[PDB]
C-alpha cells in the first residue's frame, strides 16, 4: 500500500483486498527442464527465425488452480500476453544469434512479464489494468537465455540444451521471478 | 449553551485538524480510510 | 472380506461398496520414462 | 531406485537416468504396485 499509495485508482484496488487474499508465486527462473526439440524443428525454428517474412509470435502464459473443495465452480482461471516479433528486428535477430551455440550471449524481451494479476471467479486471469495503467510499457522485461552442456557426432544435436529466464533488472534474486495475484 | 457548545466544538475540531498530533501521520489515516471506530471519528476530531 | 474379516469397523465397510464397485489399479513400477532434469538444478539437488 | 545408462565429457550430465520404484515386500510382481481404490 506504501509503494502505491499516491495513485487513487490503485490505492482503491488494494484496499478493496484482504491482505491474507493475495499471494506473491515464487516461480523459479533457471530451475527448468531439459530443452526437448527434434533436430529437426530446432534447425527449422533457427532458419525460420533468421530468414523469415512473416512475423513470429511469442507468447507468455500463466494459469493459476486453485482448490475445488472451497466452492466455486471454474477451477482453472488462465491468460496469455502474446508479443509479435517483426522480420529482421532486432529481438528475432539476437535470438537467432542465441541458438547459434555462443556461451554467454543474452537476450532481453521488452515488457512481457506482467507482475500483478486478477485471478477471478471466473477463467480470465487478466493483469491488473489499474496497478498498471499504461498495460504495455508497465509490463517488465525479461532477458532469456539458452545454456548447453557437452554430452559425449552431430554438431548441433550433440549436446543438452536448456533455457534460463530471469527479470530485466535483477539484482540478488535473479535465480527468481516474483508475481503477486489478488485472488478473489 | 447551544452558542457555547457549537463555538467549543468548532475551536476544538481546528485545533485537533492540525497534522502534527500522531493520528494523523497520512499512514494511519491512509489504514484507517473508512473504519467508523477510528476514535477520533467517533469523537469528531478527525481531519478531513 | 476374508483377509478383514476379523475387524468389524473394515468389514462394515467393505460391506458397505459392491464388489464392481472397487477397482485395483496396477501401476507399474519400473516402465518408467527418462528422468529429465538440467544439469544445474541435478547438482543442486545432490548439493542440497 | 535410480538406473543408469551410458551413452556416448562431462561426468554426471554423460548418461542417461531414470527412477524405478517398486513395494518394500514384493515376491514375484516385483514390477507392479497394486492400488485398491474404491469408487462412491
Ligand atoms: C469536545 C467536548 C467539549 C465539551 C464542552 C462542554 C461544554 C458544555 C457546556 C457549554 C458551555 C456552557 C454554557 C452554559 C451557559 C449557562 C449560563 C449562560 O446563560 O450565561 C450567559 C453568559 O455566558 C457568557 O457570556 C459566556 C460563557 C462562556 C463559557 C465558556 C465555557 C468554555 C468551556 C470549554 C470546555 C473545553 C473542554 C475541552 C475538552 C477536550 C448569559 O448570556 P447573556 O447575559 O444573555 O449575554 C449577554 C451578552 N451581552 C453582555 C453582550 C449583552
Amino acid at each position: 500500500s506504501q509503494q502505491f499509495d499516491p495513485y487513487p485508482l490503485a490505492m482503491q484496488f488494494i484496499s478493496q483486498y484482504s491482505p491474507e487474499d493475495i499471494v506473491t508465486a515464487q516461480i523459479e527462473g533457471s530451475s527448468g527442464a531439459l530443452w526437448r526439440i527434434s533436430p529437426p524443428s530446432r534447425a527449422q525454428m533457427k532458419q525460420e527465425l533468421y530468414n523469415g517474412t512473416a512475423d513470429i509470435t511469442l507468447r507468455f502464459t500463466w494459469n493459476f488452480q486453485r482448490d475445488l473443495a472451497k466452492g466455486g465452480t471454474v477451477e482453472y482461471t488462465n491468460e496469455k500476453h502474446t508479443l509479435e516479433l517483426a522480420p529482421n528486428s532486432t529481438a528475432r535477430r539476437q535470438l537467432a544469434q542465441l541458438l547459434e551455440g555462443r556461451p554467454d550471449q543474452s537476450v532481453v524481451i521488452p515488457h512481457l512479464f506482467p507482475k500483478y494479476i486478477r485471478a477471478p471467479n471466473g477463467p480470465e486471469a487478466n493483469p491488473v489494468k489499474q496497478l498498471q495503467p499504461d498495460e504495455e510499457e508497465d509490463y517488465l522485461g525479461v532477458r532469456i537465455q539458452l545454456r548447453r552442456e557437452q554430452v559425449g557426432g552431430t554438431k548441433a544435436s550433440d549436446f543438452l540444451e536448456w533455457w534460463v529466464i530471469e527479470l530485466q533488472d535483477c539484482k540478488a534474486d535473479c535465480n527468481l521471478l516474483p508475481m503477486v495475484i489478488f485472488s478473489d | 449553551t447551544a452558542i457555547v457548545f457549537t463555538e467549543v466544538m468548532v475551536v476544538t475540531k481546528y485545533l485537533f485538524q492540525f497534522g502534527f498530533f500522531p493520528w494523523n501521520s497520512y499512514v494511519v489515516l491512509r489504514r484507517y480510510e473508512n473504519k467508523p471506530y477510528f476514535p477520533p471519528r467517533i469523537l469528531g476530531l478527525e481531519k478531513t
